[PDB]
Formats: structure tokens, sequence, C-alpha cells
């Protein structure tokens, strides 16, 4: 009634502001593993070149 | 080009009727062989 309750009082402000922390650094590595991915095509131009020397030319 | 020619030299122009849409089908054709590759 009187003890624990106490003591699980004085926990709750210290574990507040540890999961705070863990969330953030959740959304923080969340954040990090995100990269811009730049694909590359095949250049048109060897095509071209492949039309042309189709052709006979 | 000293030396008289034997020849005159008229446009090449001997396949008188190629579709534009056939030649247009033979790029995509090889365009899309290409890519795949």
């Amino acid at each position: 009634d009187i003890m624990v309750p106490s003591f699980v009082y004085n926990k709750l402000p210290v574990i507040h502001f540890l999961q705070e922390k863990r969330a953030e650094q959740k959304l923080r590595r969340v954040l990090d593993e995100t990269y811009t991915e730049w694909t590359e095509e095949l250049d048109q131009a060897h095509v071209t070149d492949a039309i042309t020397r189709s052709l006979n030319i | 080009i000293s030396g008289v020619s034997p020849l005159l030299y008229f446009p090449p122009t001997t396949t008188s009727t190629t579709n534009r849409e056939d030649q247009i089908n033979k790029n995509t054709n090889i365009a899309i062989q290409m890519i795949k590759r």
C-alpha cells in the first residue's frame, strides 16, 4: 500500500525519459537507412548504332 | 577526281517502297532485344 507504490512512482520519470530516447532512436535509424537509388538504363545511342549497322550502312 | 568516270552517281534509291511503319517496327524489335540483353 505504501512502499512499493512510492518506488514505482520514483521510477516513472527515468523510464519515461529512456523510452522516449529509444523511440527517437528507432525513428533516427529509420531515416538513416533511406538513400535515393538512381538506376542506369542502356544508352539509346548504342541502339541507334545497332540500327545503323543492321541497315548495312 | 582525275579520270573520266564510267557512271553518273544517281541517288541510291532502289527500294522505292519502304514503309516507315516497317522501319520503325524493326527499330523497335532491335531496341527491345538489346534492352532485354
